[PDB]
């Protein structure tokens, strides 16, 4: 009954968990190491270090103060010895910290560690072990979200360091006799997996499925406003237009400063032209007072549903020493913008939060390694909201042909090998589509593979894109 | 076996852990937390 949603249905894909087997676990050589923090007392430290001396391994214990430091840490490791293996058991007993949701200890701390680790060329794969932060699908609660910014970082890590980053595991909290099963299998594992998501049964290592597309018959009506992170400036410009050819009556779109420096009198004119009655976010959305003034200034008149995620601001962050703090720095605006709405939207009548995000959060990217952290905030804000109204969304938008910061050395690294450029209209008509079925990860790209798995694999392989037709030959 | 079955019952366990991830099922969009859309079953769990 259709024959013209074919490009439609090129760029959709989506990430899932898929259970796999195991590796040959014989005996683990060497001087393990384990650290969690200086606060210590777990009894998971004790079944890890029973499980090691088992497998023939020497067990060590670390401790380490919450940002003890960037160089110390590397003169201690430097006076022990050859190590192969450790255990960072610091994301145990920290499941979201307070108010600011990227001052976490446990990340920064990773992040000297790792730092000072490859400035003593130590040479051993860090093995990290996170609480419930993945889930086998949408039938789950995630526990919290500033975990899932370990995973985002991560990837990107082990294309920085082949050599390092063993991978992750899941392991969620609570009756940990399942870290007493395998743990050895896992890390001295031949088959190289590395996205390991352990829970009660097996593993369930991470894998990437074309999304095909199911049309029905359903229609999704933009009534009034509709949330877009990013206001006008770029992204949000183009998207600008979209409702004007759907014909909304309103829009609140979210801004830096709203008229300030966004939107300009040509693009008010226009949109006045064509639409009436229409406004963009003219104060800034960290601050809950002004968020509140805002949704206090409007004239209610209409509700609307479909929460969006496309993007609010790009702060670089390719390749540095990496402290956690410039990254919460650079997110500041998006994340408390999103956890702002979430609070303040939570008694009025909508669906669900369609999560929108770049691309570069799907896979390892060397040059966008600060910019994953927040879209996977936005992702674990996404699958916690999913508990009411409609399902949860893990879209991971690519680049416009017309904006976006990633054009130069980023477009120029990218374009020679796999992806494109993509044009507005076909992401318009990808996202009404993505909207009237309301799916859970709807990553939209467009890629060669045929050059692309060349350019993943160079040196680390992966067993990923494993079930990619395509990919395959 | 039947042997691991009577094990199961007097250790006293139960075999309920979710859903299956092989056959091919959308398991997205089976619960849209609103019950009677169409397409929308309502068991986050089961034994398979």
């Amino acid at each position: 009954r259709s024959t013209e949603v074919d490009e439609v249905s090129a760029l959709r894909y989506r990430i899932e968990w898929r259970p796999t087997g195991a590796g040959e676990p014989a005996r683990l050589d060497g001087t393990w190491l384990v650290a969690k923090y200086a606060g210590t007392a777990d009894e998971t430290s004790t079944a890890a270090r029973e499980a090691l001396e088992s497998a023939g391994a020497r067990v060590r214990e670390l401790v380490v103060d919450a940002r003890c430091g960037r160089d110390e840490l590397a003169e201690r490791l430097r006076s022990v010895g050859e190590v192969a293996g450790v255990l960072s058991l610091l994301a145990v007993d920290e499941a979201e910290p307070e108010e600011a949701p990227l001052a976490l200890a446990s990340l920064a701390d990773t992040l000297s560690l790792v730092q000072a680790m490859v400035s003593a060329e130590l040479g051993c794969p860090l093995w990290t072990v996170t609480e419930s932060a993945v889930a086998t699908g949408p039938f789950e609660r995630v526990r919290n979200a500033a975990h899932g910014a370990l995973w985002g970082v991560g990837r990107v890590i082990a294309l920085e360091n082949p050599a390092v980053w063993g991978g992750l595991v899941d392991v969620p909290a609570g009756s940990v006799a399942e870290l007493a099963r395998h743990l050895a299998a896992v890390v001295s594992g031949g088959a190289g997996e590395d996205q390991l998501a352990l829970r009660a049964d097996g593993v369930y290592g991470r894998r990437w499925v074309r999304a095909a597309a199911p049309a029905t018959d359903d229609e999704w009506k933009p009534t009034g406003t509709v949330l877009v992170t990013g206001g006008t400036g770029g992204v949000g410009g183009q998207i600008a237009r979209w409702l004007a050819r759907r014909g909304a009556p309103h829009l609140l779109l979210v801004s830096r400063s709203g008229p300030d420096a966004d939107g300009a009198g040509e693009l008010v004119a226009e949109l006045e032209a064509l639409g009436a009655r229409t406004t963009v976010a003219a104060c800034d959305v960290t601050d809950r007072e002004s968020v509140r003034e805002l949704l206090g200034g409007i004239g209610d008149d209409v509700p609307l549903s479909a929460v969006f995620h496309a993007a609010a601001t790009l702060d670089d962050g390719t390749v540095d020493t990496l402290t956690g703090e410039r990254i919460e720095r650079a997110s500041r605006a998006k994340v408390l913008g999103a956890r702002n709405l979430h609070e303040l939207t939570r008694e009025l009548d909508l669906t669900a939060f369609v999560l929108f995000s770049s691309f570069a959060s799907a896979f390892g990217a060397p040059g966008l390694g600060g910019y994953a952290p927040g879209n996977a905030y936005l992702d674990g804000l996404a699958q916690q909201r999913r508990s009411d109204g409609l399902p949860a969304t893990a879209v991971a938008w690519g680049t416009w042909a017309g904006s976006g910061m990633a054009e130069g050395p980023v477009a120029d690294r990218f374009r020679r090998h796999g992806v494109i450029e993509m044009p507005p209209e076909t992401a318009c008509r990808a996202l009404q589509n993505a909207l009237d079925r309301a799916e859970v990860c709807p990553i939209v790209i467009d890629v060669r593979w045929d050059r692309f798995l060349l350019a993943y694999t160079a040196q680390r392989p992966t067993r990923l894109f494993d079930e990619i037709d395509d990919a395959r030959r | 076996t039947p042997e691991e079955f009577w094990e199961l019952l007097s250790e006293g366990r139960d075999a309920v852990a979710g859903l299956p991830t092989d056959r091919g099922w959308d398991l997205d969009s089976l619960f849209h937390p609103d019950p009677t859309r169409s397409g929308t079953a309502h068991q986050r769990g089961g034994g398979f």
